[PDB]
């Protein structure tokens, strides 16, 4: 309902999208696997 | 990142054979130290050259532009 | 036939000058390389 | 015939296994470095990279396009630039090679020294072509590329030698070796128990009589005999490679006469 400031997202974490992401996902988004 | 061409110590063209060798295994299913004599790579020094280098090239190729 | 800069992902010769912000045709992705010289470059063989 | 003599053993387009015998060691090592070192070849010294998409860098590609042999039997007949008088390289001092390649194949490219394109004129006379042995047909693979990728050059390539680099050298090893059973004792064999069996025997035994323990040491004995086998990388076959060779070194010997006479009038 409200904001409250930004919490920095660490990589690969539950947040991070790449923890859903697979092989072939990520090259098309540059980070390497 | 792509076969090393020519062999460092020594000298010899080896830039060539990377298909070759590699098929040696995919194919007519072989065990390295045999697949090399084969490919002509009979001394240490030429043929460390292939049995080691890793073609990253293809990790590098499967981004985009 | 000339160009400048280029979309980072659907690589497509952009070009533009100020204020003109720094945006693509469709895609956002407000990135942008700048492609090569024209002006061949020379190298040494060894 | 006068002297040095030579007794061929195998013999291929590739190798030149043989033996030499009666020259002095100083000799036969010369001629060895010779071979190595200072054979005059053809290759690439110089890309003009216009464009290129690859994930190889420029300079890297450059540097992969030396190594790749290049034809170089008349090479005997194509000036070095740096005597040419022309302003920086023409048709009768240098080849020039193009390159092109396009990521049409929805499925990796691959960018062969066959690959490569001869624009300056021949004059007709076996040089600056893409040497290959390779079974198929392709010799060399300079690089891969995806999509859309590109890759226009152009080279030329010059004379040069292994001093001023490998990537001229045609040699690319050479065996060597003598006195297979230590007899003149050139070394000192390292050992736990007992030398003989520890230190393995050489193919090259048979062709020399064995010891003959009682026997003194022999110390009159010299160096008759060396077991070498120019190998090749193609640039040149592996006759010329060892020709040349006892030639080359020739010529030098007397441009040390030819220096001792400009040098008498004074």
């Amino acid at each position: 309902k409200v904001f409250i400031g930004r919490l920095p997202i660490m990589l690969r974490s539950k947040n991070c999208y790449l923890s859903e992401a697979t092989e072939s996902d990520l090259y098309k988004l540059k980070e390497c696997p | 990142m792509i076969v090393p061409v020519r062999c460092f110590s020594c000298g010899k063209v080896v830039g060539d054979k990377w298909e070759s060798y590699l098929n040696l295994l995919q194919e007519d299913e072989l065990d390295e130290g045999t697949a090399l004599s084969r490919l002509g790579l009979k001394r240490y020094c030429c043929r460390r050259m292939i049995l080691t280098h890793v073609d990253l090239i293809e990790k590098f190729l499967r981004y985009n532009p | 036939a000339t160009l400048k800069y280029i979309c980072a992902e659907c690589s497509s010769k952009l070009s533009l000058s100020r204020t003109d912000a720094v945006r693509c045709k469709d895609c956002g992705h407000r990135i942008l390389l700048k492609a090569r010289t024209k002006r061949l470059v020379q190298f040494e063989a060894r | 015939e006068e002297g040095p003599q030579v007794k061929i053993r195998e013999a291929s387009k590739d190798n030149v296994d043989f033996i030499l015998s009666n020259v002095d060691l100083a000799m036969a090592n010369s001629l060895r470095r010779v071979m190595i070192a200072e054979i005059p070849t053809l290759a690439i010294d110089s890309v003009e990279v216009e464009t290129n998409t690859t994930v190889l860098a420029d300079e890297f590609i450059a540097h992969r396009l030396g190594l790749i042999p290049l034809q170089s039997m008349d090479i005997e007949q194509l000036e070095y630039s740096r005597d040419c008088f022309c302003e920086d390289h023409c048709d009768k001092c240098s080849v020039v090679l193009t390159l092109q390649a396009f990521g049409e194949s929805e499925s990796t490219t691959n960018v062969y020294s066959k690959d490569l394109v001869i624009v300056s004129n021949l004059m007709g006379r076996n040089i600056g072509h893409p040497i290959i042995q390779d079974k198929e047909g392709n010799g060399v693979l300079i690089c891969k590329l995806r999509k859309g990728q590109e890759l226009k050059l152009t080279c030329v390539a010059k004379k040069g030698i292994a001093k001023e680099h490998a990537k001229w050298g045609p040699a690319a090893a050479i065996e060597f070796e003598y006195d297979p059973w230590n007899k003149l004792k050139h070394t000192d064999y390292w050992y736990e128990q007992d030398s003989a069996k520890e230190w393995p025997q050489s193919k090259n035994c048979e062709y020399e009589d064995p010891p003959n323990e009682g026997d003194p040491f022999d110390y009159k004995a010299q160096a008759d005999t060396f077991y070498m086998n120019v190998e090749s990388v193609g640039s040149i076959p592996v006759d010329q490679v060892v020709v040349r060779g006892i030639d080359t070194l020739q010529k030098k010997v007397a441009s040390i006469l030819l220096a001792l006479t400009q040098m008498d009038q004074d």
